[PDB]
């Protein structure tokens, strides 16, 4: 009928239709269990309900998990008869071979699809921000990776990982809350951090500039109207909690942060294609929507790089799907049949043909 | 990747252009070349007859101010696709307008000229009490049911097995 594309990160699946400008779902990846739920009703439940992410820093870790989510995704929240649709999945930077080979051998064997591919998430992200160059930072719930992309390929030996990601940032949004004497840690709570987060949080240009404008006007300062009617003052700790991300080290992290990180990409790769990656900066994933976090990164590479490089950080505001629209465009270009994976390949070569069609 | 333009880009030398329509790599007729609708994004191929015999490729994406965004990605991708049915050895350059390199811009004698329209996309209180809250939290218990409507995942697997023969 038409095709389909999943793209499964570590703390939402997006899932929809190729051809389509967004996934027609979007939904927690958890599996509870006191039976089972998924997904919405699971993240409903959760105080009742031992969670479990099958999805560990972008890799897929459970595998039982997995397949009920994909399930889920397919009968529950997108409705289909996986059989009738050629799917394509996402997967990260570096995926071992053998999740895989495990991904093809299920879609095809559980699921019957007639056809599959799986893409590289920082490289559809690139792909959706109409460029075949450039190094893409993808930072999800649970992980967060810089990629280098050159002609549409990314180099595998410069692609850099941090183990820190949005997930991080609401743990650390929420002790500062207690610091400052608002005590959420309990799961009913939790979204409340998260939403405090992806709302009244901001990156700022200088750090220690805002930290001094902070307890020196209260200019700075919001407030949050809570479910229950309440209303509590937010300080300096809106940029606080992301400013982690260009200093691991408020959560302990000896690791380097983000725009170092890029940097280390960057010179990790050959000297002719520095200069197109400088240029071409992608940020790509729910932990890059901050409000100043471009300006910010751009200051920080400015800094870092030599005086006549041209740099850019790309930004582009639907960047939360940039993963699962470049899949939807992949997937429904007129060249694109032949690149699928189907059911008569698959069952005469086994889930081995995975290395060899898609990468 | 059988394509039909596929198999015409880069035989001969000389100047291919494309237009993205709607999720498609279509010829622009050759009258044509050199104006380009400011809300699309196009392909362009220059080929050159190396002095060894060899074809020396340029493969450009030019993208409209106003072009959407499936089209800038098509455009990239099919650049990506057709370097690959090259053996690689194109060179890809991303033309945005208003930017474009010399090198683009040399391939039009008379002149590139810009021009507003094209192809529609492909797509389709005081102090805080926590017990006043936590109560809340904790007062939605016999509230929620399940869901109803669903398929619960029982391990079927429909597909034919592929034995490692
Ligand atoms: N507006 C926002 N501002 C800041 N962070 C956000 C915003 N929206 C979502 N996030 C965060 O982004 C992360 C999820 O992004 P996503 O790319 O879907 O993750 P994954 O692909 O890792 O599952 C979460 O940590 C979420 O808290
Ligand atoms: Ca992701
Ligand atoms: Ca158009
Ligand atoms: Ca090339």
């Amino acid at each position: 009928t038409t095709a389909l594309v999943c793209d499964n990160g570590s703390g939402l699946v997006k899932a929809g239709f190729a051809g389509d400008d967004a996934p027609r779902a979007v939904f927690p990846s958890i599996v509870g269990r006191p039976d089972s739920y998924v997904g919405d009703e699971a993240q409903s439940k959760r105080g009742i309900l031992t969670l479990k992410y099958p999805i560990e820093h972008g890799i897929i870790t459970n595998w039982d998990d997995m397949e009920k989510i994909w399930h889920h995704t397919f009968y529950n929240e997108l409705r289909v008869a996986p059989e009738e649709h050629p799917t394509l999945l996402t997967e990260a930077p570096l995926n071992p071979k053998a999740n895989r080979e495990k991904m093809t051998q299920i879609m095809f064997e559980t699921f019957n699809v007639p056809a599959m591919y799986v893409a590289i998430q920082a490289v559809l992200s690139l792909y959706a921000s109409g460029r075949t160059t450039g190094i893409v930072l993808d930072s999800g719930d649970g992980v967060t990776h810089n990629v280098p992309i050159y002609e549409g390929y990314a180099l595998p030996h410069a692609i850099m990982r941090l183990d820190l990601a949005g997930r991080d940032l609401t743990d650390y949004l929420m002790k500062i809350l207690t610091e400052r004497g608002y005590s959420f840690v309990t799961t009913a709570e939790r979204e409340i951090v998260r939403d405090i987060k992806e709302k009244l949080c901001y990156v700022a240009l200088d750090f220690e500039n805002e930290m001094a404008t902070a307890a020196s006007s209260s200019s700075l300062e919001k407030s949050y109207e809570l479910p229950d009617g309440q209303v509590i003052t937010i300080g300096n700790e809106r940029f606080r909690c992301p400013e982690t991300l260009f200093q691991p080290s408020f959560i302990g992290m000896e690791s380097a942060g983000i725009h170092e990180t890029t940097y280390n990409s960057i010179m990790k790769c050959d000297i002719d294609i520095r200069k197109d990656l400088y240029a071409n900066n992608v940020m790509s994933g729910g932990t890059t929507m901050y409000p100043g976090i471009a300006d910010r990164m751009q200051k920080e590479i400015t800094a870092l790089a030599p005086s006549t490089m041209k740099i850019k950080i790309i930004a582009p505001p639907e960047r939360k799907y940039s993963v699962w629209i470049g899949g939807s465009i992949l997937a429904s270009l007129s060249t694109f049949q032949q690149m699928w994976i189907t059911k008569q390949e698959y069952d005469e070569a086994g889930p081995s043909i995975v290395h060899r069609k898609c990468f | 990747v059988e394509h039909p333009e596929f198999l015409k880009a880069g035989k001969e030398p000389g100047l291919q252009i494309w237009r993205v329509e709607k999720f498609d790599l279509v010829p622009v007729p050759t009258n044509l070349y050199g104006d380009f609708f400011t809300g699309d994004a196009y392909v362009i191929l220059k080929t050159v007859q190396l002095r060894n015999g060899n074809l020396q490729y340029d493969l450009h994406y030019w993208l409209g101010n106003e072009c959407s965004q499936d089209e800038s990605g098509a455009a990239a991708i099919f650049t990506v696709q057709l370097d690959d049915y090259l053996n690689g050895r194109a060179v890809q350059h991303r033309e945005v307008q208003g930017f474009e390199s010399a090198t683009f811009l040399g391939y039009f004698k008379s002149g590139l000229k810009y021009k507003k329209g094209g192809v529609a996309s492909g797509f389709g209180t005081g102090p805080f009490k926590r017990e006043e809250l936590l109560d809340h939290l904790e007062k939605q218990a016999k509230e929620f049911k399940d869901r109803e409507d669903l398929v619960p995942y029982t391990g079927e697997k429909r597909g034919k097995v592929w034995v490692p023969k």
